[PDB]
C-alpha cells in the first residue's frame, strides 16, 4: 500500500495496485532493483520490466514474463510474489544470493497490460491484447502466436475474431515488439521462462513442430528435477515435455522463438489449477501457487548457473 | 445453455470440438475439449 511489508499479496490487484507496488519496491531496493519501460502498450500503457542485479557488466541475465494473456490472472500475482520475495532472499538464502552474485533478473509481470485492464473493467476472460487493425470488427491478437518461430502456420489462426489469432505479422504487437528487441539488445539472456495458468505443466520447446530440441535430454531433467522441487512444499503434481506433446501444436510461441534465438533454458509453466476453477483460481491459493511455483523456478536458475 | 457444453468432451482434433466459445482446444493429454491456456 504505502510499504511493500504491507501490501497485500494474497488478494487480486488492478494494474494500478501493481504499477504502484512496483514503484514502492524500487524506492524500497534501489541498490537491487530498478524499474525500466521498455515500451508502451497498444493503447498506450507504459510497459515496465522489473531488473534485479547486485551490479556488474551486462550480466547473463535470466528472463521471466508474466501475463501475456490476461484472464490467466495468477500469474501477474505470482509475479508481485517474485519480486517481493527477490528482495527479502538476497543475502538470506545463498543459493538465491549466489544467483544475483552471478546473473541479472528481468521481471515482467504485466506483458499484456491492455488486455488484464480489459478482463477487470468489461470481460474477464479476455485473453488477447487490444489492437484494432483487420479487416476488422475484431480486435486483439493471441501475442503468444506473434513472435517469430514457425509463425503463422499450424497452431494459430488466420482469422482476427479467433481467440488463437496470430497478427499479421510476427511481432506486429509492440507489447511483443518491446521484448524481442530488448531481448535481442542485451543478447546475454542464458534462460527465458513464460507463465501460463492452468494445467500443472513444466513445457519446452517445440510448439509448432515435431521435431525435437537438440538440448532435449538437458530441458527433459531439469524439467525433471524443477517438477520434483515443486511438489515438495504442498504436493502439487505437474506433467512436464515439449509443447507439441503435452498440450497442443501452436505456432508462434515465445519460448519457440527465444529457443531459436540460443536461449537454451526456455521453459513455459501452465500454474494452477487444472480446471475446478481454471482462470477463476480463488485467492486464498496464491500464496501457495507462488511459493511452490519459485521452488521450480529456483531450479531451473540454479541449473542455469551451473552451465 | 449454462456454459460450455463442448468442455470435457472426448477430442481427438480441434475439430472434434463442436464450438464451445470455452472450451476449444483439444489438449493431447488429457484428449478432452479444454480452452486455450
Ligand atoms: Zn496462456
Amino acid at each position: 500500500a504505502r510499504s511493500t511489508n504491507t501490501f497485500n499479496y494474497a488478494t487480486y490487484h488492478t494494474l494500478d495496485e501493481i504499477y504502484d507496488f512496483m514503484d514502492l519496491l524500487v524506492a524500497q531496493h534501489p541498490e537491487l532493483v530498478s524499474k525500466l519501460q521498455i515500451g508502451r502498450s497498444y493503447e498506450g500503457r507504459p510497459i515496465y520490466v522489473l531488473k534485479f542485479s547486485t551490479g556488474g557488466s551486462n550480466r547473463p541475465a535470466i528472463w521471466i514474463d508474466l501475463g501475456i494473456h490476461s484472464r490467466e490472472w495468477i500469474t501477474q500475482a505470482t509475479g508481485v510474489w517474485f519480486a517481493k520475495k527477490f528482495t527479502e532472499n538476497y543475502g538470506q538464502n545463498p543459493s538465491f544470493t549466489a544467483i544475483l552474485d552471478s546473473m541479472d533478473i528481468f521481471l515482467e509481470i504485466v506483458t499484456n497490460p491492455n488486455g488484464f485492464a480489459f478482463t477487470h473493467s468489461e470481460n474477464r476472460l479476455w485473453r488477447k491484447t487490444r489492437s484494432v487493425t483487420s479487416s476488422s470488427l475484431c480486435v486483439g491478437v493471441d501475442a503468444n502466436r506473434n513472435w517469430d518461430a514457425g509463425f503463422g502456420k499450424a497452431g494459430a489462426s488466420s482469422s482476427p475474431c479467433s481467440e488463437t489469432y496470430h497478427g499479421k505479422y510476427a511481432n506486429s504487437e509492440v507489447e511483443v515488439k518491446s521484448i524481442v528487441d530488448f531481448v535481442k539488445n542485451h543478447g546475454n539472456f542464458k534462460a527465458f521462462l513464460s507463465i501460463h495458468s492452468y494445467s500443472q505443466l513444466l513445457l519446452y520447446p517445440y510448439g509448432y513442430t515435431t521435431q525435437s530440441i537438440p538440448d532435449k535430454t538437458e530441458l527433459n531433467q531439469v524439467a525433471k528435477s524443477a517438477v520434483a522441487a515443486l511438489k515438495s512444499l504442498y504436493g502439487t503434481s505437474y506433467k512436464y515435455g515439449s509443447i507439441i506433446t503435452t498440450i497442443y501444436q501452436a505456432s508462434g510461441g515465445s519460448i519457440d522463438w527465444s529457443y531459436n534465438q540460443g536461449i537454451k533454458y526456455s521453459f513455459t509453466f501452465e500454474l494452477r489449477d487444472t480446471g475446478r476453477y481454471g482462470f477463476l483460481l480463488p485467492a486464498s491459493q496464491i500464496i501457495p501457487t507462488a511459493q511452490e511455483t519459485w521452488l521450480g523456478v529456483l531450479t531451473i536458475m540454479e541449473h542455469t548457473v551451473n552451465n | 445453455x449454462h456454459a460450455d457444453p463442448i468442455c470435457n468432451k472426448p477430442c481427438k482434433t480441434h475439430d472434434d470440438c463442436s464450438g464451445a466459445w470455452f472450451c476449444q482446444a483439444c489438449w493431447n493429454s488429457a484428449r478432452t475439449c479444454g480452452p486455450y491456456v
